[PDB]
């Protein structure tokens, strides 16, 4: 079956850095678009980015635009995420998922169609 | 944001929905708005995209609609394994890609 | 005049590029060289369509610059050196900066592909 | 190469239009030839031009589709389908997009025109 | 139809521009002929480009009107006048025309290059 | 003479529909570009929309774009106007109006010629 | 937006003048600033299109003029008829299209 | 090696216009950018025009924008600033200098080099 | 704006350090930050220019650093001639091309 698993640091400080990886496996990496989201203890679910299937489109939330980086390694079937500052607001379990965009050849998602078992980022 | 209520509940057996409102522009113009179920300990599950479609894998007594500027998910058949929290998400075009409402509690 | 720039700087030079472009255009022999001046004219027309600059004289392009290809300062490269200097200069490099060129306007064109899709 | 995605799905065939744009340009009979191929070549490219797509080789446009041309999903025709089987497919709309394709270019550039003319 | 406009005013007649477009490209002295008619749609589309009008058919430039080549009111021109009568109103002034649009288009791309140069 | 005559209803509830429908004589009305504007009873009188001589371009006040839409069919030389949503502060007599726009080939106008009698739209 | 007086007065045959004012960018900017003579009841007619130019149909009492950023309306030879609510408006370019004043009675 | 020589007026009344012109020796106007930067009669330095070497661009900060102009005449080795409106706020010393871009075929500067003496408009 | 000590005190045989901190996306981003010395009654001089440049006709005593979102200008060997006002200037972008501070007297 299709498996998605959240890697990366555990306790970080202020103005910091963390970098989380995701490991997929099941099926073709490079075929779905891909998005990080965050759920915190007091919060509902939000997006925080969304990748495309190549990679060379990303988007961010206005309130990370000038600190998040968003990447993926096709060849490694790894998605990553660069984060920076790291402040007590984004203290929260960060999920990655498949789905949510697609390439104008596949069709349309909008979606987060796999979600992974998630990873504790606390500051 | 999208707005959904604290919790909803009911018998078992019961059909239940779990409505979302946002704003009328993003709702309206945008038809790609989705639910998900997530249990205690898990991770959040797709269960309703489309307004109105189902993944596979999920039971067919779940189901979903778009009116105005609400969506709604609809819980046929309540059952006790069915406890989880709800949560709507709608796309809001280029500026803001997704805008989610909180968790439901059945 | 035509190529009256081209013992001028380079930068100088940059402002004739429009009188040389336009005369580039201007028994059996003769008609064959039309048809080969027609064919090489094509080919630069469409070696600039696959960048993406088919529409202008100077086209800027996303390709960052090697500085493998030649480590000369842009100062030395624009006020120093002449157009035939600097063709021999990286006269070694044109069919990777081409391939290069050509790469990256196709990871533009799917790129605008994709974002025209958001809806 | 040269029509090596030939056999490859569209989507994947996609990826290689600059080879082919790259080759297309690659007694009196063979400059009739020539001739004849210089003419196919800019009849495409004014036919391209009519359409507002300049230099593009992905050029998309503002008019929709009918389904009535083809009534296969996106996936299907993308994924499960050649470009020679697609363009047998629809060999009797061809002419019929291509009309829809310069009435829309002239709406949009006379749009265009107007947008400007406001002060 | 071709020319159908000809005796139409300039503002009907400017709806029509795509069929003669398409109409401009449709045994020594055949090949001759064939490669002259190239020649000179060449050095038509060559000179929109310098123009930065490769593209359309219809474009707006930055260079003003001088109203000494003609002082009709826009009315009077495209309500009033035919295409071929303006053509021989400013028959003595289309060369100056295309010399200030080289200029404008050369400052424009200037300009252009020095705002993407800002970061 | 011109004359411009709004049909349409004149009483909505909040959050309704309502389609007003100039009907235009007198003149070429495919020769110029048209307007809707209001005036509240108490109030001057403000422009609400502008659509192109040909209906390609609509333009509209920023406070109703989102739910206003301005159409025009030349054959019938008819004019509309078709609203949603409206709010309490939408209760005004809405005019029709010929004139505020040239497209490109004529000269230059940015002001309303010809106008109708209104119609009174209560909220 | 615009500013107008809200009435003026005069005696029959004397000149008045309606003032219009505004935002320097919208007056300045752009030379089209029209008025209009809605009398009460009626749709408002145009008086003056352009700075000053006159429409067909309008009287010589009519004339409009322009300095800085400030337009006016001038009536001479006013007439008791004449009374009626007039509005100036101009053009307040690409992102907002037309902008009005307030009405003046006499 | 380069001298900057600023003329123009003095205590002047709102509402007015004043055009302050900078003639400089040691370097020809087209080869470098030009700036107008002032001092505030308390405090310190505020940008507020910068021009290109060969005058075809303009920048301005917001605040001047509606009535500062920089233009250019190198043959003239001229420049000037034209202001209108005249903002009791705008009471400064005002500065001549150079730099502050380039046109792509020179490293690009991103700073000020030689600086005239100044004159103090005030309002 | 950029901040920027009002003042700091030198003296003979010490090193002293103005510092100057902006936006950290403006400062970040645009690798051009400059200071500029200010003599009372003068027009301001160019000092530094770039994180570590330094112009003809200015001693290696000046010299500049940068680090996160902030800068500084490190001055050692103070002479009589050194007391004026220091001043940072930092590229902005297209929106706004230069940010300054105030003035810190030695
Ligand atoms: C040749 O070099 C001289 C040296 O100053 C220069 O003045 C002249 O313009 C150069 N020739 C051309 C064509 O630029
Ligand atoms: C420069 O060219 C060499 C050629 O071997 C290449 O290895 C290197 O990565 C290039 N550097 C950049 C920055 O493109
Ligand atoms: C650029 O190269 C020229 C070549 O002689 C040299 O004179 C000049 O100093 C160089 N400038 C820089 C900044 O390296
Ligand atoms: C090009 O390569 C040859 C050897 O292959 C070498 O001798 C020559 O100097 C090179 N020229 C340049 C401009 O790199
Ligand atoms: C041809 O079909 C085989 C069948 O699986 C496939 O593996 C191969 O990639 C295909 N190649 C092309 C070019 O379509
Ligand atoms: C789509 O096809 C039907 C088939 O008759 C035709 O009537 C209709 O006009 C077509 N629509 C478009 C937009 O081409
Ligand atoms: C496309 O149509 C075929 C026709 O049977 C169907 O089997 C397939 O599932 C469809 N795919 C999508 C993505 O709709
Ligand atoms: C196209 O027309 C031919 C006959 O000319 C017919 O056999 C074929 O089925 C048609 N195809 C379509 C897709 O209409
Ligand atoms: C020709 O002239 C007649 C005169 O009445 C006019 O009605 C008609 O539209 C004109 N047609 C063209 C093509 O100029
Ligand atoms: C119009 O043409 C005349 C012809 O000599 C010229 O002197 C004048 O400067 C021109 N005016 C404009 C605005 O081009
Ligand atoms: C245009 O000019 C002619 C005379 O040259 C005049 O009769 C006509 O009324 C003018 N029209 C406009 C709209 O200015
Ligand atoms: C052009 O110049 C010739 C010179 O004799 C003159 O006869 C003709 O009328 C001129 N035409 C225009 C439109 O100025």
């Amino acid at each position: 079956e299709v498996q998605l698993v959240e890697t990366g640091g555990g306790l970080v400080q202020p103005g910091g850095s963390l970098k989380l990886s995701c490991r997929a496996s099941g099926y073709t990496f490079s075929s779905f678009a891909m998005s990080w989201v965050r759920q915190a203890p007091g919060k509902g679910l939000e997006w925080v980015s969304l990748i495309n299937d190549r990679g060379g489109l990303t988007f961010y939330v206005d309130s990370v635009k000038g600190r998040f980086t968003i990447s993926r390694d096709n060849s490694k079937n790894t998605l990553s995420l660069q984060m920076h500052s790291l402040r007590d607001g984004d203290t929260a379990v960060y999920y990655c998922a498949t789905g949510g965009m697609s390439s104008a050849l596949q069709s349309s998602k909008y979606y987060f169609d796999f979600w992974g078992q998630g990873a504790l980022v606390t500051v | 944001a999208l707005t959904q209520p604290p919790s909803v509940s009911g018998s078992p057996g019961q059909s239940v929905t779990i409505s979302c409102t946002g704003t009328s522009s993003d709702i309206g113009s945008y038809n790609y708005v989705s639910w998900y179920q997530q249990h205690p300990g898990k991770a959040p599950k797709l269960m309703i995209y489309d307004v109105t479609q189902r993944p596979s894998g999920v039971s067919d007594r779940f189901s979903g609609s778009k009116s105005g500027n609400t969506a709604s998910l609809t819980i046929s058949g309540l059952q006790a394994d069915d406890e989880a929290d709800y949560y709507c998400s709608a796309y809001a075009g280029r500026q803001t890609f997704y805008i989610f409402g909180g968790g439901t509690r059945l | 005049g035509f190529l009256g720039a081209a013992g001028s700087t380079m930068g100088a030079a940059s402002m004739t590029l429009t009188v040389q472009a336009r005369n580039l255009l201007s028994g059996i022999k003769q008609l064959q060289a039309r048809v080969l001046a027609v064919e090489h004219y094509l080919r630069d027309q469409q070696l600039l369509g696959i960048w993406g600059c088919s529409g202008k004289l100077i086209c800027c392009t996303n390709v960052p610059w090697n500085s493998s290809w030649s480590n000369r300062n842009l100062s030395e490269i624009w006020d120093n050196m002449t157009w035939l200097q600097w063709d021999k200069e990286i006269s070694n490099y044109t069919q990777i900066i081409y391939g290069l060129l050509e790469e990256s306007q196709n990871q533009q064109e799917k790129n605008e592909q994709d974002l025209l899709a958001l809806d």
